[PDB]
């Protein structure tokens, strides 16, 4: 059922790319702040969380318009397929 | 001309019998009334309405119709 | 260094003629050859005066001159099969001139063409021209319409033509034009869309199409 | 000698030389390699060369194609940009096919971009095309418009002869003789 | 000798030489390896060579194919992209098959891309085809259109003879004699 | 260094004729041989004058000359089987000329063909040409229509033809054209979306009636 | 000697040689190893050789096969891609089979790719086939169309003789004598 | 080095004949052998003039010449079983010529074939030809139809044919054609689907097709 | 000697040799080990050799089998792929069985791949089969078609004699005498 | 069916068969 196959595969691909960007940013920031604590040999729990929050908020301010474009496109498309037979 | 065909006639292409026998009504000189049950049938071809009574009689037997004429209108039924 | 030695290996391709103005005239058969020759002169390989000529160019130039001194002369085309003795085709019906007048015309043409020794004037029949056109269309089996005017004939070919019909028409028309020119008979080719495919209709008198059940259309 | 233009591309330089020679101005092209080409002329001709450079708005600009606004660099590319690249490829392939017909020298084609709306949820509009072409001298233009319309009609899903525009022109006179050098 | 062009491909060089030789311009091709080919002519012929290079818009450009717009790197490419690459391959394979027919020298083929809609939600439209071809001299073109139509009709699932356009032309005269050297 | 030594190993592939022009004429069978020869001349391997000729080129050239000087002559074709003595086929019905006029025509043609010693003029029958066409179609069972004009005959073959019918038809036509030329008889081959292969009927009270030829056809509903 | 082409493959060079020899041009093939093959001709033949290289568009592009668009090794495939690889293999297998029939020299086959739509929820369309073939001289072509139609008909679940197009041609005259060397 | 020494080890495969034009004619039996010989001549292993010939090529050549000088002669085929004395089969009915004319024809043929000492002309019966054709199709049990024309007979073999039938047909026809040629009798072999594509219909002068229940189509008499 | 081809495999080399010898061309095979086989001919025969190499499109391509497109040594295999490999193995095993019949030299078999639809929710189409075979001289082909049909019919669950196509041919004349050496 | 007039049935319903017979 090429229609069910398409809609099902695209749902998962969209989950993977919508979620990837915030987690990539968070991971890279995490690594750099973890390193800096080693070369400084200076340690605390809170600095990485503090920076990660800002990094993710900026990520959302920037990309969020595109999240809307992608979701609207998919929303229309699935309805048209569901009611396509008539 | 938008009608580049030489002779005269009617070219049906998948016409309900209602819309076909209407084209014959002017040569018959009578209004035609067709039952819904007969109007479910279809026809295709190229036809000469030269002698309408003699054509109508033949097509009745080929298509399984029955017909009557009260003096004012022609009635065609299955 | 004669001019013939400079034009190439294929000596048959060109023809050199000396003119009364003491200038060499090179006769070519087509545009490609024309430019093949003109490059040699424009480069300046030859030292004396020379010119390049062809049938189409001379037809045009002569027509421009006739437009000024004989604005009502009816004629067809000038042939250069033998460039030293061109043949000029005039209408028999649409011209009334004396023999003296025709001779004078001949001499003035000869003065315009310094490479030609004389001009032969021949009278042709219009009915013949028109007939060979219409017969050529019937031969090709094209659909057509004919319209007649005091001074010309027009053949209109229009419709949803097939590729084999466009090809045949093109070949024929191009063959005719070379013989007769374009002054008396004109052809018009006009492709149009098809209204009838997939619709029922009545034809002959009182013809009409119907776009869909319940929607009649009455062309003129 | 006075410098007109510097840092030109090969195809800007040849266009400038062509346009100045046509007006009887002898020009010179010099190559500096990584610095490109330079164009120079004599003083008596400097004024005229300037006026023609202005009149033709030389040097010419790079050629524009719609695919250049929608480069393939995204992980998801929107449907609008996909359809834009599609039509921007078909136009070019049609131009290249037209230049192979008998005695055409150059051509241009344009297509109606119905993609400035997605046509999501709306029935799609029919296509329109336009074509420009240049012919060798002595060509029966009237008889050749038919061929081009016939060819373009069936290259697309639904096109009417009433919706194809064609415009033809003949080549100009050939520039064969060299310009004269100032005395 | 004056430099016309540098850094050409082999394919651009041989086209330029062919076009100049046709107009009686003797040209020279030089190879610089990593720098490509260079074309040179004499001064008496420089003006003409320039004018022709402009009129033909030489050197020629690369040849476009629709599949160049859609090279797949994704996990999931659109139903649009896959269908586009498919049609963009069938086109090329038909041109290669036609070139084998008796006495055809070259040909080109075009298909109507319905894919300018994904055909999500809407029913698919019927196909149209156009072809151009060039023949050896002395070929009965009228009699040879039938073969091509017959061959193409059955390469696709729904095609009507009415929807197939075919345009044919003959080879021009052969250029066998060499151009003359300036005196 | 004779010309025959330069054309190849297969000597009989070409034929060399001297002529009053004081130029060698090389006669070739087909276009490919024609170019094989022309290359030798155009390369400049030979020093005197020479030219390459074939039947088709000569037919075209001569017809172009006749169009200027004899614009109403009805004729078929000139055969060069024996190039020194060509045979020119005229129509018996459509031409009216005296023997003297024919002789003059012959002499003028001889002037056009400096390699030919004489031209033989033969009169052929149009009814024969038409009958050989029609019988050749019947012998192949092709479906066709015939149309008659004052000056010619047209055979129309059209519809959803089969591949074996297309093949047989194009072999026949390509054989006839070589003999009679295309002037008098024309063949049109056209593919249509129509399964009755050109027939057409109207239905009336008395049944079917055959409909005269015409451009419009009813596309196949099947 | 003038260089026409460099960096050719084996099977490009052999085609170029064959086409030049057919028109009486003596050519030479040289091997440079990692640099490929080079082709050379004499100056008197240079002009003609360039004209023929243009006219035939030599050197030939490689054969196109649809599976090249849908590699077997991508991470994922939609059904459309798999189905296209399948038909792209059946075509090649039928070609290789026909080349074994009596007196056939070479052949080409084309199949209607229905894959460009799903036919889901819908009746899948019947198949269409086209074939081209070249025969040794003296073959009764009319009698040989039947065999090929009969053979192809049963290669698929539903095919009608009406839906099979077959085009046949004979071999050209043999090129046995060597071309002459310029004087 | 004689020519026979160059053609191979199998001496009996080829036959060398001297001609009046001072040329050797190598008669061959088939295409493969023809090309085996032509390669030897074209390579230039031999140094005098020589030529390779076969029956099919010669039949074509001579037919082409007859088309020019005897455009109405009715004939079948020329047999070269004995290449020094060919046999030419003419129709007894469809030709009217005198003995003198036949002798003239003979001499002109002898001029076309410089390797032949004489041409023997034999008159054959059309009824015999036609009878052998119909007897062959009956013996092979093929279904067929016969059409008669003034100039020829045509046998149409068409419909759904089985593999065995197709094979038998091809073998027989190939056998016949080698004896009688293809001028008088033609065999049309055509694979047809079911005439109407699985649809019910009424045949006769009032015929029609049922596109579907409730849908009539009136194309033609059937 | 002139080099025709290099880096050939054993089967390609022996094919080329066979084709050339048939036309009276003496050829030589040379072995370079890891660089493969080379083929050489004399100059008087070079022209003909080139023409025949073109005409037969030598060297031959590798033989195609459907299972090559759906390799079994892959991480996961869709049902379509498995359903394809099954048929592509049955085909080969039938070819190999036919070769064992009395008097047969070689054969090819083809089966209708109904996998080109899943036929999920649908009734499966019947099977169709096609076969080609080559026999020794003096074989009664007519009487041998029956055996093949009988044998094939029971190879599959539902087959009708009407759905089986069989084409037979005889071996050509034997090439036993050696070609002559150029003088 | 070179002569006369008849009907070629293909699993036709009796209603369509006897309708075709009605004319005779
Ligand atoms: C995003 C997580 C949930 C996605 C659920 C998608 C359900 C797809 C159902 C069909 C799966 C089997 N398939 C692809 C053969 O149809
Ligand atoms: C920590 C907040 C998590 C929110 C998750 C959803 C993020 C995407 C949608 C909100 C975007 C808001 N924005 C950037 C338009 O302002
Ligand atoms: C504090 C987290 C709030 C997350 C939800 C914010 C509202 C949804 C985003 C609305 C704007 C969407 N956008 C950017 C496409 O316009």
């Amino acid at each position: 059922m090429d229609d069910l196959v398409f809609a099902g595969n695209k749902a998962l691909y969209l989950v993977l790319i919508l979620s990837g960007w915030p987690t990539i940013v968070a991971t890279i920031i995490g690594l750099l702040v973890g390193l800096f604590q080693t070369v400084t040999q200076l340690q605390e729990q809170t600095l990485p969380f503090g920076i990660k929050l800002l990094g993710v908020c900026l990520c959302l301010f920037l990309l969020s318009g595109w999240y809307g474009e992608v979701l609207l496109s998919y929303g229309r498309q699935v309805i048209f397929l569901a009611l396509a037979k008539g | 001309e938008k009608i580049p065909v030489t002779g005269s006639g009617f070219v049906a292409k998948d016409d309900s019998l209602r819309t076909f026998f209407d084209a014959m009504a002017l040569q018959l000189k009578e209004p035609v009334i067709v039952s819904k049950m007969a109007a479910r049938k279809k026809i295709t071809g190229n036809f000469e309405f030269h002698d309408p009574n003699a054509l109508l009689e033949k097509l009745s037997l080929q298509l399984g119709l029955i017909w009557y004429f009260d003096g004012q209108a022609i009635y065609i039924y299955d | 260094a004669e001019l013939d030695s400079l034009l190439g290996q294929e000596k048959e391709r060109f023809q050199v003629l000396p003119g009364r103005d003491k200038m060499l005239y090179v006769a070519a058969q087509n545009e490609r050859d024309t430019l093949w020759a003109r490059q040699v002169l424009a480069r300046g390989d030859y030292d004396k005066n020379a010119r390049v000529i062809n049938e189409n160019e001379e037809n045009k130039r002569i027509s421009i001159w006739l437009d000024t001194y004989y604005p009502q002369l009816a004629y067809y085309r000038i042939h250069f099969d033998e460039p030293r003795k061109p043949v000029f085709w005039l209408s028999r019906q649409r011209n009334t001139m004396s023999k003296k007048e025709l001779e004078v015309l001949s001499q003035k043409l000869r003065a315009l063409m310094p490479y030609a020794d004389s001009v032969n004037i021949t009278l042709m029949d219009d009915v013949t021209a028109a007939g060979q056109a219409e017969a050529g269309l019937k031969q090709q089996a094209l659909p057509y319409s004919r319209r007649n005017h005091k001074g010309g004939v027009t053949f209109v070919i229009q419709g949803a033509l097939d590729d084999v019909e466009i090809l045949r028409a093109r070949q024929f028309v191009d063959s005719y034009y070379r013989t007769w020119g374009g002054r008396y008979v004109q052809f018009a080719i006009e492709l149009k869309d098809d209204w009838l495919k997939g619709r029922s209709f009545q034809y002959g008198a009182e013809g009409y199409i119907k776009m869909s059940p319940g929607h009649w259309y009455f062309p003129s | 000698d006075k410098d007109l233009l510097k840092g030109l591309d090969q195809e800007q330089a040849n266009e400038v030389i062509a346009v100045l020679q046509m007006h009887n101005i002898e020009a010179n092209k010099i190559d500096s390699g990584k610095l490109g080409y330079s164009i120079t002329v004599a003083e008596p001709d400097f004024t005229a060369a300037v006026y023609w450079i202005k009149t033709y708005q030389l040097p010419p600009r790079p050629r524009v194609e719609i695919a250049q606004m929608f480069p393939a660099d995204s992980l998801v590319s929107s449907p609008r940009a996909e359809k834009a690249r599609l039509y921007s490829a078909i136009e070019q392939r049609l131009e290249q096919s037209l230049q192979t017909m008998e005695g055409v020298l150059s051509a241009r084609v344009h297509i109606s971009y119905d993609i400035d709306a997605g046509e999501n949820g709306r029935p799609p509009k029919p296509v329109h095309l336009s074509a420009l072409a240049v012919y060798e001298r002595g060509s029966p233009l009237a008889h050749q418009i038919s061929d081009i319309k016939r060819f373009l009609k069936n290259s697309f899903a639904d096109v009417d002869y009433d919706n194809i525009s064609v415009v033809l022109s003949e080549r100009s006179d050939a520039q064969l003789q060299a310009p004269g050098t100032p005395v």
